[PDB]
RNA sequence: GAGAAAGCUAUU
RNA sequence: AUCUAUAAUAGCUUUCUC
């Protein structure tokens, strides 16, 4: 469950998964599958904008090995997701605010200053043009959108923004992960829909379930029986 | 109250206060008031509509 | 209008000030030795 | 006239009087018949159907979009961690303070559902850790006293949280 | 501006029954609803601080606009601005006994409109929508 | 040392 | 037809034991 998670993942990306899953009001435990969505999400979020950087006369150039703190200062791709609900709120309004751009009316996942453009980067496993399409249909173009799969599909927005140095790196990382998962035979776990309805918890201990027992009227001995009193009995008369 | 009155009878009102009401309104009677009205509830929220009158029901 | 959050205020506040200093540099408004300097600080924490 | 017993959980002498004999005078009476207050809900129920289920839900409603700081829209509130009265927000932050110096975090949710599971649960632990006060006295030449305050990490057992918890602070109007 | 240029007829001394009815207070330019003018305060005083873009905001949004770009260069602070647009935009209704006029423009005079035994004729100022006519 | 609730008012 | 909606602080009144 975890434990694939824990080994391969960092702590500080499950640990911002867990802090996203906690602010959407879903139990940790019960499902694991958007734990694992969320953490794919944002680390190849987080490999997306590792690859450009912006230097003084507004171009986007690459680094490698041995380089330095100065050189690398500011990024290109600023990554929304993984934020929490206000802060994430808080930039995208910023960004689109300071440049002169109408904020979406649904959260996006990435923004680039080389176009000025929010990006809405997802993954999934049937048709690649399917899932663009059907991004497409809430607003067509307030973002420009980008849909990854794990078959080596994808169906790239017409604004292009990775070369294919970046393209294969994340493509190549993704086969890899795919295959330790697949060795280990966690696909069933994930793929498989568990979903019950799940409502607010709020269970008594044992202190205030001892003073609710002694504080029912005189003639009941526990509250359970003074509640079914209550519910199963007509008091006509 | 006034035009509700039946014809040929007579109406009376009654202005009162209740002496000693907090001192003999009962939170285990406020107990079975909030389990007999949250009767289609939930069961957490009927739990948690019972934990104020217990804690009434053993102040200090 | 009071603000919501499960985060800490001082992640919070740090991530308003990366976000200004990142715009009001982008606009012009501050040098590159100050915004240096302030991203150092903001790495700092 | 109604039933005394001796609580299991503080070891405080409890009365009973729901359900007792029914008075015999005019002088006043607190032995409320169940049946009845009952039947008198049924009445109210009966004359105006739907209202109960539509409070529940509303006031549950309002329970899941209400947060922890509603608490702090009080004056003069018993504060257990000093024992005194302090101001309603003070109170909180003591509260919250002192439930995580207890390993209980239900106040960093921002839900109001939470932080009183989190009250339940700290009427469960065996002790109880947290921040009071303790006030230095200096002799003043002048001879009169002088007060310093300092706050210091106090301890308190599993009932006598529970006694402090459930304790009213009493003033004049 | 509504006081001064207002004419005042003449006293009655007669019985007057007055009605407790819920009442606008002050004339308003738009009212809102306070969740919606909050959220539309929220987008003229504090657009980077703000939030999910609420559909309903949007309705408004040409007056949004306007209000911004009178507020560009204003140093007053925010939180005094964030007031006086809600006391622009947000209606107060009260329950007040009244007699003849329920409008804002005489509910702002009721105290000198009437008593129970006497009424007094009142002109406001200002121009008055076609709905009270 | 000066509580709860309701209504109303002022202010930010 | 005001019915919805309604941030916080402070004050005043009323009610809440003789
Ligand atoms: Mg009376
Ligand atoms: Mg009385």
């Amino acid at each position: 469950m975890d434990t694939f998670i824990t080994r391969n993942f960092q702590t500080t990306i499950i640990q911002k998964a867990k802090n996203t899953m906690a602010e959407f009001s879903e139990d940790p435990e019960l499902q694991p599958a958007m734990l694992f969505n969320i953490c794919v999400h944002l680390e190849v979020c987080y490999v997306i904008s590792d690859m450009n950087f912006l230097d003084e006369e507004g171009k986007a150039y690459t680094a490698l090995e041995g380089q330095g703190k100065e050189q690398n200062l500011r990024p290109q791709y600023e990554v929304i997701e993984g934020m929490p609900r206000t802060i994430a709120w808080m930039v995208q309004r910023s960004l689109a605010q300071e440049h002169g751009i109408e904020t979406p009316k649904y959260l996006a996942d990435l923004f680039d200053y080389k176009t000025k453009r929010f990006i809405e980067v997802g993954i999934t496993k049937g048709l690649a043009d399917d899932y663009f399409w059907k991004k497409k249909e809430k607003l067509g173009n307030s973002m420009e959108l980008m849909i990854f799969s794990y078959n080596q599909d994808y169906s790239l927005s017409n604004e292009s923004s990775l070369d294919e140095e970046g393209k294969g790196r994340v493509l190549s990382r993704l086969t890899e992960l795919q295959a330790e998962l697949s060795l280990k035979n966690l696909w069933q776990v994930l793929i498989g829909e568990e979903d019950v309805e799940k409502g607010i918890d709020f269970k008594l201990g044992q202190t205030i379930s001892r003073l609710r027992d002694i504080s029912v009227p005189a003639g009941f001995s526990n509250f359970e029986g003074m509640r079914s009193y209550i519910d199963n009995i007509d008091p006509k008369g | 109250m006034l035009s509700n009155c039946p014809p040929g009878g007579i109406s009376m009102t009654v202005t009162g206060d209740n002496t000693k009401w907090n001192e003999c309104l009962n939170p285990r009677i406020f107990l079975a008031m909030t389990e007999r009205i949250t009767r289609d509830s939930p069961i957490w929220f009927r739990d948690f509509c019972s934990i104020a009158p217990v804690l009434f029901s053993n102040k200090i | 209008r009071k603000p919501v959050g499960q985060h800490s205020m001082l992640e919070a506040m740090a991530h308003r000030l990366r976000m200004d200093a990142r715009l009001d540099y982008e606009s012009g408004r501050m040098s590159k030795d100050d915004f240096e300097k302030a991203m150092a600080h903001l790495g700092e924490i | 006239k109604g039933k005394q017993y001796i609580s299991d959980v503080t070891g405080c002498t409890m009365v009973d009087p729901t359900n007792g004999p029914l008075p015999e005078d005019n002088e006043p009476s607190a032995y409320a018949q169940l049946d009845c207050v009952l039947e008198a809900l049924d009445r109210m129920d009966e004359e105006h159907p739907g209202l109960f289920q539509a409070a529940s839900q509303n006031a549950m409603e309002t329970l899941m979009v209400t947060t922890v700081d509603k608490l702090t829209q009080g004056r003069q509130t018993f504060d257990w961690t000093v024992c005194r009265n302090q101001p309603a927000a003070t109170a909180l932050n003591t509260t919250i303070t002192s439930f995580r110096l207890n390993d209980l975090n239900g106040a960093d949710k921002g839900g109001l559902i939470p932080f009183c599971q989190d009250i339940i649960d700290s009427l469960d632990r065996p002790e109880m850790t947290f921040f009071s006060v303790k006030n230095i006295k200096k002799k003043l030449p002048a001879f009169l006293i002088k007060r310093i305050p300092m706050k210091v990490k106090d301890k308190i057992t599993k009932v006598e949280y529970i006694k402090r918890a459930l304790s009213l602070n009493t003033m004049t109007k | 501006m509504r006081l001064d240029n207002a004419t005042w007829g003449r006293i009655t001394f007669g019985p007057v029954e007055r009605v407790r009815k819920r009442v606008l207070l002050n004339p308003l330019t738009k009212e809102m609803p306070p969740d919606e003018a909050s959220n539309v305060i929220m987008e003229i005083l504090f657009p980077k601080e703000a939030g999910i873009p609420r559909e309903s905001t949007w309705i408004h949004r040409e007056l949004i606009k306007e209000k911004r770009e009178k507020l560009k260069g204003t140093m007053i602070t925010p939180i005094v601005l964030a007031y006086m647009l809600e006391r622009e935009l947000v209606a107060r209704r009260r329950f007040l006994p009244v007699a003849g006029a329920t409008s804002a423009e005489f509910i702002e005079m009721l105290h000198c409109l009437q008593g129970e035994n006497w009424r007094q004729i009142y002109h406001p100022g200002g121009n008055k929508l076609t709905e009270s006519r």
